[PDB]
């Protein structure tokens, strides 16, 4: 039946999590390894916008010591 | 006016400095007919890398609207605060001033992720247990 | 870039693959060379280009069958 | 043959436990034992094993550099080790294997290899 509109696992197989937000710690950690670092965009099949905006948000977050920047910070 | 989501973090032992500073910054905003639409303190959290030393800081979300002329002066202010270790302020585009994305992470912090120690007691008087002069 | 995260049950050989996610590439890869500012945008970003030859190879396995050489 | 020598009794610092540091470059490996609170108890190298040329930057010349330092620190009275790894050069595992052949548990192979936020420009090397 009509207008169910974005329940789950529909439009896209993989949910877009955040765009540009960084004040929640958890939204960034959705694409962050146990090494403490971003996974490349080819492997996950993420859509370029959510990624392009996350490139600023993740660098921002790392600079506020919400993330390690460097392997020495593990 | 335009909305600017400033987040800053503070050195534990230096938290005692902030209850006098924060109430002048709020008077400077409302003095320009902007607004405090939340002001959430989150409690103490572990930094990934130290900034001005210590692996721990106490995180405070002001949630300002202020005019464009004023925020350039307040942003310079919050970064060069010594009690503040580092600060970041985000854009007007795709901003919430209701319904907080950190509402659960905040509560979790007070319940579970502080020290529960004397060095984080120092944070809680600059925390949600906030005291400020009336405007 | 042996990576700090420990492989379950400790052993002398570091499990370097399962740990690493985005280390060396661009930063510690162009070793003993002159570092450029805008050059990487055309020099290094060859992922689409390298994907085509692999699609072609996987096509031709089926095409040796359709010509009947296998 | 044997002589009538007095008993040996000497102390140096008796640390019982340590950290090791491995600096891997492109031309050599430098291998260094320290105390966990941070003081050098000895070092060796792969260049001082005299392989020279390309052969100087290999897992095997790096291994024997690790077994040379690890022998010398028994006199400091170290008995356990942990290791810090810092570089992309050869001896990834082979350096580790030589401290483990020195009789140590080497459970903690902590890569701390510094990734500058894109540091200082490396040498051009050849003029083409």
């Amino acid at each position: 039946a009509r207008y169910f509109r974005r329940r789950k696992f529909c439009r896209f197989t993989a949910e877009g999590v955040q765009e540009i937000d960084y004040k929640d710690i958890a939204t960034l950690k959705n694409y962050i390894t146990e090494s403490g670092k971003i996974v490349p965009s080819r492997i996950t099949g993420t859509r370029a916008k959510y990624q392009r905006q996350l490139a600023r948000a993740i660098k921002r977050a790392r600079y506020l010591s919400l993330l390690p920047y460097t392997d020495r910070h593990q | 006016m335009r909305h600017y989501e400033i987040v800053f973090m503070v050195h534990p032992d230096q938290s005692e400095q902030v209850p006098g500073m924060i109430e002048r910054y709020t008077a400077a905003i409302t003095g320009a007919e902007g607004k405090i639409h939340r002001l959430e303190d989150w409690g103490r959290r572990q930094l990934a890398y130290p900034i001005n030393k210590l692996h721990k800081a106490h995180y405070v979300l002001m949630n300002v609207e202020a005019p464009q002329e004023v925020i350039d002066e307040l942003e310079t202010t919050f970064r060069f605060n010594d009690a503040v270790i580092r600060s970041m302020v985000m854009r007007t585009k795709h901003a919430v001033t209701e319904a907080s994305p950190m509402v659960k992470a905040k509560d979790e912090r007070r319940e579970r992720r502080d020290d529960f120690a004397n060095e984080t007691a120092d944070d809680a008087e600059a925390g949600d247990s906030e005291e400020e002069e009336e405007e | 870039p042996v990576i700090k995260v420990r492989e379950n049950e400790p052993f002398d050989v570091a499990l370097r693959r399962f740990k690493r996610s985005c280390e060396k590439a661009g930063v510690l890869a162009e070793v003993r060379r002159r570092e450029f500012y805008e050059k990487p945008t055309t020099e290094r970003k060859r992922a689409k280009a390298s994907a085509v030859k692999r699609h072609a190879k996987k096509l031709a396995r089926e095409n040796a069958r359709r010509t009947r050489l296998y | 043959a044997k002589a009538p020598i007095r008993a040996r009794k000497r102390v140096r610092k008796q640390v019982s436990d340590g950290v090791a540091h491995i600096h891997a470059s492109f031309n050599n490996t430098i291998v260094t034992i320290t105390d966990r609170q941070g003081n050098a108890l000895g070092w060796a190298t792969a260049g001082g094993s005299g392989f020279r040329g390309s052969r100087k930057s290999t897992p095997f010349a790096a291994q024997v550099a690790a077994e040379r330092c690890a022998d010398a620190v028994k006199e400091y009275g170290i008995k356990n080790l942990e290791v810090m790894v810092k570089g992309p050069g050869p001896g990834r595992e082979s350096t580790i294997r030589a401290l483990n052949a020195a009789g140590f548990r080497i459970t903690n192979i902590t890569d701390v290899t510094p990734i500058p936020h894109n540091g200082c420009r490396p040498p051009k090397k050849r003029r083409v």
